[PDB]
């Protein structure tokens, strides 16, 4: 039923810049709430921002507002994430979560892992 | 921000024992904490929500209690599916936050 599909990894070169896909399945896209979080083994979980595919209002944590630009293509049903100037300290597994039956974080994608060059 | 600990970032047991994981806020977070697993596989669920409350499709040998900034989850009785990493998160005000973490393991 429900589900998010993101790519599993991402080999990228510092500097450069880099967008990750998350593709939601059986429900309506432009009804909920996509969440986008970063895992850094040993560093913790952390909440980058929110964005609502129906208004394209968005929400960020200040900490990752010059870093990631949420976008969505209400066509292909997918929402993105852009990470601009790729440092070693961006390394980290990226999820995308969906919000459903008035939970923020009741879905979630398996992950795409960063690695940057 | 209100920052989330978990104080315990491993923690090694045996299959079938009573296990307590606690989750420290920085201030008062009126109940507004969720646990989320990790299984080894990748894959990330929602267990329970608002302290409490299991979540759809979780076992009944995970339990929340807690209140004001101290937290913990309990398993009670430890399965080899149970064997992953677990989150903590508050859900009183933005941004929202994470705790680090919790390794369970066997042995």
């Amino acid at each position: 039923q429900v589900q998010l599909q993101q790519p599993g990894a991402e080999l990228v070169k510092p500097g450069t810049s880099v967008k990750l896909s998350c593709k939601a399945s059986g429900y309506n896209f432009t009804s909920y709430w996509i969440n986008w979080v970063k895992l850094r083994p040993g560093q913790g979980l952390e909440w980058i921002g929110d964005i609502y595919p129906g208004s394209g209002i968005t929400n960020y944590n200040e900490k990752f507002k010059s870093k990631a630009t949420l976008t969505v293509d209400t066509s292909s049903s997918t929402a993105y994430m852009q990470l601009s100037s790729l440092a070693s300290e961006d390394s980290a597994l990226y999820y995308c979560a969906g919000q459903y039956g008035n939970l923020w974080f009741a879905y979630w994608g398996q992950g795409t892992l960063v690695t940057v060059s | 921000d209100i920052q989330m600990t978990q104080t315990t970032s491993s923690l090694s047991a045996s299959l079938g024992d009573r296990v307590t994981i606690s989750c420290r806020a920085s201030q008062d977070i009126n109940n507004y904490l969720n646990w989320y697993q990790q299984k080894p596989d990748g894959t990330v669920k929602l267990l329970i929500h608002y302290t409490s409350r299991l979540h759809s499709g979780v076992p009944s040998r995970f339990s929340g209690s807690g209140s004001g900034t101290d937290y913990s989850l309990t398993i009670s009785n430890l399965e080899q599916e149970d064997i992953a990493t677990y989150f903590c998160q508050q859900g009183n005000t933005l941004p929202w936050t994470f705790g680090g973490g919790t390794k369970l393991e066997i042995k």
